[PDB]
């Protein structure tokens, strides 16, 4: 009787949730051919009770997810058939427009589907702080994804630029003082520019212990927030050869933060009204915009 | 030629291509894409070769 | 007038929206009746060319 081959599969799939072999089910059941259990997969499979994974050791056939459930109202089929994709975007999260497309059902089952669930603590619902425009829905054990939603720099959706701006003030005048003694210091020039140098780890600790902000901010976040300073034109940063110490960041590579003065002073250009002008492209002698009658130069001489 | 493009290196590392469950929602299908699956010449060769 | 509109009606005699399906609006049978005009408010009266 194939039915009772196939109640005995579900059976092995409910007591191991993780899936099972077919070895577990040759152990289980032996005085049953391997032809007699494919056909029982086969069927088990076509019907929609199970799901197949292919692992480092094999195939495994585990029960689909109908236990777990939020929306019992109508269908169970279209809470799994919702359920599924919802578990596939994961920590990306996923739009309810893309819910919906890929659902191909209206806007008001959809909607049902998602009260229902979140309901039941199945799916939570976060707001996309990449592009702020629908909220994303993802499974309520899984951990938020920095990426879509969150981060130490975004709160409530929203950029800190003050937040930003202290730390860059607070970096730049610790190396600054860190390169000042490294200077002060004059023992050897070799000993100077190691001094003057920073580890993403020193400042990092240095920034924790000031204590601006009460997020927690990573290493990578004030290696970020150097890597900007970097792009200022204010410090300087080298990579090093260095197997393991108090950072252990990169794999034999350290990279090692100083202030560095600009290379020269303000051009001459930008000290003359006309290289910073906006209306630099309709100067001519002779019309409305001349030299003869600029307001940008007279009160630059007048100042 | 996959296996030639398998055999680019001499030993082929263990690879961590785990078969992610990439389950597809049986989404239902609109009956007019339903009719043009019916008609497909894949569909005929199938119901042939049931046979 | 009297063959092809029909053909042309029954041709498309259900039409129906993909979203909240088992509604549909099905056509069963088109006149195009005597000439009248429309002068009148809300009633038909027999016009000569
Ligand atoms: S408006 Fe005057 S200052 Fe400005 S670009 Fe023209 S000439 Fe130069």
């Amino acid at each position: 009787d194939p039915v009772e081959i196939e109640n005995r599969i579900i059976e092995l799939c409910h007591q191991f949730p993780h899936g099972i072999t077919d070895q577990v089910i040759q152990n289980e059941m032996p005085h049953i051919e391997a032809q007699q259990r494919a056909v029982a997969i086969n069927r088990l499979l076509s019907m929609g009770q199970l799901d197949l994974l292919r692992s480092n050791t094999g195939l495994l056939y585990r029960i689909k997810d109908s236990q777990n459930a939020g929306k019992m109202k109508g269908s169970d089929n279209q809470e799994k058939l919702v359920y599924q994709i919802i578990e596939d975007a994961g920590n990306k999260g996923i739009w309810s427009r893309d819910i919906r497309y890929k659902s191909n059902l209206p806007l008001t089952e959809i909607n049902k589907i998602l009260k229902n669930l979140e309901s039941k603590k199945l799916i939570k619902a976060v707001k996309s702080v990449a592009a702020s425009k629908k909220k994303v829905y993802m499974l309520y054990n899984l951990q938020p994804d920095r990426s879509v939603t969150g981060g130490a720099w975004y709160s409530d959706q929203d950029f800190e630029s003050e937040f930003v701006e202290v730390l860059n003030q607070q970096c730049f005048k610790f190396l600054q003082s860190k390169a000042e003694t490294a200077r002060e210091s004059k023992q050897n020039p070799m000993i100077q520019r190691n001094s003057s140098f920073a580890s993403s780890h020193e400042v990092w600790k240095y920034i924790c212990e000031l204590g601006i902000s009460k997020v927690e901010l990573s290493m990578e976040d004030i290696e970020t927030i150097l890597n900007t300073l970097i792009y200022d034109g204010k410090v300087e940063m080298t990579i090093i050869a260095a197997k393991e110490g108090t950072v252990g960041s990169v794999d034999g590579h350290m990279k090692l933060y100083r202030a560095v003065n600009p290379i020269i002073p303000p051009t001459g250009l930008v000290r003359a009204p006309c290289g910073l002008c906006p209306v630099f492209d309709d100067c001519h002698e002779g019309g409305e915009i001349s030299p003869s009658n600029c307001i940008y130069m007279t009160e630059w001489l007048e100042f | 030629e996959a296996a030639n493009e398998a055999g680019d290196s001499s030993q082929d590392e263990a690879e961590d291509d785990v078969k992610q469950i990439t389950v597809r929602f049986s989404r239902p299908e609109s009956e007019q894409a339903r009719q043009r699956r019916v008609q497909s010449y894949e569909f005929l060769q199938k119901k042939h070769a049931e046979e | 007038i009297n063959v092809e509109i029909k053909k042309i009606m029954k041709a498309n005699e259900k039409v129906t929206s993909d979203a909240d399906p088992m509604w549909y609006l099905k056509y069963l049978n088109i006149y195009v009746g005597l000439p009248d005009v429309e002068e009148s408010f809300n009633v038909t009266r027999p016009v000569s060319p």
